[PDB]
């Protein structure tokens, strides 16, 4: 009872004010047991040894709040720990005396990152002085994981919502200059630094298609500008004085393998290897999303308009930095332009639904659109060919590898074309044309032809399926 | 103004009823100054109050507030600052103006975190984390996918080890016993240090120590009991090393060592730094680059042998900066063949669920598959052999002469007399499905053939010989009374 009404404070302190259902909580619910999941842990953890934690829990439901020890999945719900410390329902002995208090309501990455540096780091100097003093160490080593994941959590913001790490590179404090175990702690610690930094900075195109498998120029454009930004973050936390102490306390020291590595592996604009700078020299570009319509105003006739207006932004090629629009990397970007056009293509495909024109209507919305994506497509053909006319000297020369998705589906869509343009041609001339035998011949050949066209047709709309990927089988 | 009134009422449940002692801690300035500045700036995250004990004729409560949190200070003994309570005051979120409009309207709960640790607790540092933060990583990571998330449950796993163990880590009462007397302290015997008998019990405790330490820095046979027990004794004596190499360092062992040279008594100081740990701690130090898991014995897969053998012999690459003896070249040889005892041993198991019961298609997979990893075996020990000629180039002053003898090369005699045995059996049962009309009569004198043959297989483990040898008496002329229905 002791417990459950400095709980009650403790609920207080830490998350609001004590509820009507906490209120019935404080008498031991099977119901709220039953709806918990669980038994009276609480009660046999207060006995026993095992059993260090417990944690409240602000749940949320329509707009109303709700309060086990093992954390659940806390995403809208703010945390109170209490933990145990050695003493086991000892009545004279305070409570709080006997348990601890931790909250973990933030994100928990953001909330490890606020507990441990802000009360980890600075306290430890006389449990060392009485100790073996290499505890010390292992609080280096774990001054090495909450923040780490705390601009990381920035990363992961990045990556709940989506292949772009932004580093968190820590620093611990020196007792003593000359020392084996902190001038290696240091050394490992930037040395560390450097694989994270080589992680983000060898992030090439080849590593882009190791980890992606649907690329685009949009993804290549805030690519190019999040390499910008988080470079840029890389380089203040490098510029940081203290990350510049921890290199000099090095040097001083002579371990000559952190700091040279540091200066020379790493690919920073302040290192030698001006990788950097090649994100600075590519920061001078303008970018425009037309191609990439989702809504019905894309239509064929408007995606025409697009790949007109953009293979003409796209004649700025003898003033565009050589490197960047080098002629493979020209290609590769012409390749992206049309994985956007087939994604658009595809797209309007999906409303288009020919196939499932009513034997009356059939054709009709087969010519219509198939002949209006023939346009768009052979359009894109001959433009292209003006481009093409653009081959001239760059920094590199390069074969054309000019073989698309756009392609494939041309020809996805050349089974349809030559499909539904045979068969409004047939039917056609098949209604208006019987024999010149006799009638009863004449209604045989009416319900005998149109049937057998039609389940050829229908079998061919079935078996033009594979022509995305295969399309000499289909 | 509401912050003061919160967190008075935030103290009082917890250690004692609310003092004028207390509310004259927040009335002082420099309190209201450390809260100001926590409340209005991003740099400072924390606040701490300290309950300070003064002890008189009559227990005093006094409290303090600063920006500074020496939470085990207190816990440490023999301290001015000892028994006092511990206050902590974080901030949620690091800009000034989302804390002044979290002040006037949001819940002083939500917007402070608080945390209170018990004093005199050695401990509790290493309890807080493992109670809270081990639990919410361990459930969120399985909750959510996230980046390099065995890697953090690893990680957080190493630091509650090694807070749990650095606890008892102090020395006291292998166990190594100092003297009573010295223990309460070392120079209190101002003339009875120099006593037979106090010098004589220092000198056989240590005595004691040497040869308690002696009896376990004198290995086994790199041949046998397995390369997973041969890497788990290896890792006990790298901690247990460790451990008594803490041992060694403590204060006070070396200062009942530092009485025995103020008494001369040379015949236990000198024992102790010669007899005794320098070339086990190299050794082993040197060893500890050994990347270990035991895939093999918890595989139940071909695929999985397959995989961990090339998981195996890649760890294995570190053979360089591990040290000569532990690593001498006929060790090597050794740990290769209880390697590929582990690895038989797995073959086994795997193959107890069956080829000779089972119909020719398992039979035909397990035959492939496990001819793979014999391939890959034979290929990456060739590469492993090819470390092994890295040895002596720099090594050339010794040699390990090859002791190719093994149970391995019985055994894998044995596993191709099995290969082809099996996959003649495959080829004839299609082959008899072509010859003779009769199909039920030809495979029944096959199957009985094959039953008579799986039934001798129980000799195997002890026989490779009488198992085979018998089965071949019986099969090969049997299948030759086959061949000679083939050539009917």
């Amino acid at each position: 009872d002791s417990p459950e009404d400095f709980i009650i404070n403790r609920l207080s302190q830490a998350l609001g004010i004590q509820k009507e259902k906490i209120k019935k909580s404080l008498e031991t619910q099977q119901d709220d047991k039953g709806e918990v999941t669980n038994k009276d842990e609480f009660q046999g953890f207060i006995q026993q040894d095992n059993s260090t934690n417990i944690l409240w829990v602000s749940g949320q439901s329509e707009k109303c709040t709700f309060y086990q020890l093992p954390p659940i999945d806390k995403f809208k719900k703010k945390g109170i720990a209490v933990i145990k410390l050695g003493l086991h329902k000892l009545t004279n002995e305070n409570v709080a005396k006997d348990v601890v208090v931790v909250e973990i309501t933030n994100n928990l990455l953001e909330h490890l990152n606020s507990v441990f540096n802000e009360i980890m780091s600075p306290v430890m100097q006389n449990p060392l002085n009485q100790q073996g003093w290499t505890d010390l160490v292992a609080k280096d080593l774990m001054e090495k994981f909450n923040n780490y994941v705390a601009q990381v959590y920035v990363l992961l913001g990045q990556i709940k919502g989506k292949m772009l790490p932004l580093p968190s590179h820590k620093l611990t404090s020196s007792d003593t200059t000359p020392d084996k175990d902190k001038a290696h702690v240091f050394e490992g610690s930037i040395i560390t630094w450097t694989k994270q930094i080589k992680n983000v900075l060898k992030l090439e195109p080849e590593q882009l298609l190791k980890y992606g498998n649907d690329p685009g120029p949009l993804a290549e454009i805030e690519f190019w500008q999040n390499k910008r930004d988080n470079l840029n973050l890389i380089d203040s936390q490098l510029k940081s004085v203290e990350v510049q102490n921890i290199l000099h306390f090095l040097d001083n020291n002579k371990s000559t393998y952190t700091t040279p590595f540091t200066k020379l592996q790493a690919e920073v604009k302040k290192a030698r290897l001006e990788a950097n700078e090649n994100y600075r020299y590519l920061f001078t570009l303008k970018d425009l999303f037309s191609k990439l319509q989702e809504s019905q105003p894309s239509d064929f006739p408007t995606l025409y308009e697009l790949f007109i207006p953009i293979m003409h932004t796209i004649l700025l090629i003898y003033n565009k930095s050589k490197t960047y629009n080098q002629p493979p990397r020209l290609v590769v970007l012409i390749r992206e332009i049309c994985n956007a056009i087939i994604s658009n293509a595809q797209a309007f495909v999906d409303k288009d639904t020919i196939f499932s024109l009513i034997d009356s209507k059939e054709t009709t919305e087969a010519c219509d659109k198939l002949q209006v994506t023939l346009d768009v497509c052979s359009k894109f053909k001959d433009a292209y060919f003006e481009y093409k006319a653009k081959a001239g000297g760059n920094w590199k020369l390069t074969s054309n590898a000019l073989f698309v998705r756009l392609d494939s589906f041309l020809e996805r869509c050349q089974d349809i074309l030559h499909l539904t343009n045979t068969i409004v041609q047939f039917n056609k001339l098949e209604k208006i044309e019987l024999g010149g035998t006799k009638g009863k011949t004449l209604t045989e050949s009416i319900a005998q032809i149109f049937k057998e066209f039609e389940e050829a047709v229908q079998a061919f709309t079935s078996v033009s399926y594979d022509i995305m990927n295969i399309a000499e089988k289909k | 103004s509401k912050r003061i009134a919160w967190m008075k009422t935030t103290i009082c449940d917890s250690l004692q009823l609310k003092d004028m002692i207390v509310e004259e801690s927040f009335q002082y300035e420099k309190n209201k100054n450390l809260l100001e500045q926590f409340l209005s700036g991003e740099g400072l995250n924390k606040i701490f109050a300290y309950y300070q004990v003064q002890e008189q004729a009559q227990n005093d409560d006094i409290k303090d507030t600063g920006a500074q949190d020496p939470v085990l200070f207190f816990t440490t003994g023999d301290l001015e600052k000892i028994q006092d309570k511990a206050v902590w005051f974080l901030r949620i979120t690091n800009p000034a103006d989302d804390k002044k409009k979290a002040s006037q309207q949001d819940g002083n709960d939500n917007d402070i975190i608080f945390g209170e640790i018990t004093p005199n607790t050695v401990p509790m540092l290493n309890a807080l984390m493992e109670s809270v933060y081990s639990r919410q990583i361990d459930h969120i990571i399985t909750e959510k996918i996230q980046f390099w998330g065995v890697a953090e449950e690893e990680q957080v796993l190493e630091f509650q080890q090694h807070s749990n163990k650095f606890s008892s880590e102090v020395r006291e009462a292998n166990l190594m016993s100092p003297g009573t007397e010295h223990f309460k302290l070392d120079y209190e015997a101002i003339s009875g240090l120099s006593e037979s008998e106090k010098m004589q019990h220092y000198e056989m405790k240590f005595n004691e120590w040497i040869n308690l330490i002696s009896s376990q820095l004198n290995r086994k046979d790199e041949k046998d009991a397995g390369p997973a027990t041969e890497l788990i004794y290896w890792r006990s004596r790298m901690q247990k090393i460790t451990n008594w190499s803490e041992q060694l360092k403590s204060k006070d062992f070396q200062i009942v060592k530092a009485s025995l040279q103020r008494h001369k008594n040379h015949d236990n100081q000198r024992p102790r730094g010669d007899e005794s740990l320098n070339e086990a701690k190299d050794n082993v130090k040197y060893l500890t680059t050994l990347e270990k898991f035991i895939e093999p014995l918890y595989n139940g897969t071909p695929q999985q042998i397959i995989d961990t053998l090339p998981a195996l012999m890649n760890a294995i690459k570190m053979i360089h900066t591990i040290a000569r003896f532990y690593n001498t070249t006929d060790k090597m040889t050794g740990l290769f063949i209880k390697i590929t005892n582990q690895m038989i041993k797995n073959c086994k198991d795997r193959i107890l669920n069956m080829i000779w019961e089972q119909d020719p298609a398992e039979l035909i997979e397990v035959l492939g598959s496990c001819i793979k990893l014999y391939c890959e075996y034979k290929k990456c020990y060739n590469d492993t052999k090819e470390k092994v000629a890295d040895m002596p180039k720099g090594k050339t002053f010794d040699f390990s002469d090859a002791q190719i003898f093994g149970k391995f090369d019985t055994f894998v005699r044995r596993l191709q007399k099995l290969i082809e045995i099996f996959s003649n059996i495959q080829q004839f049962n299609a082959l008899a499905k072509h010859n003779l009309e009769g199909m039920d009569v030809l495979t029944n004198k096959f199957k009985k053939i094959i039953d008579d043959f799986k039934k001798k297989g129980h000799n195997l483990l002890d026989t490779a010989n009488n198992k085979f040898d018998r089965d071949w008496v019986e099969f090969n002329v049997e299948i030759s009374h086959l061949d000679g229905e083939l050539q009917n």
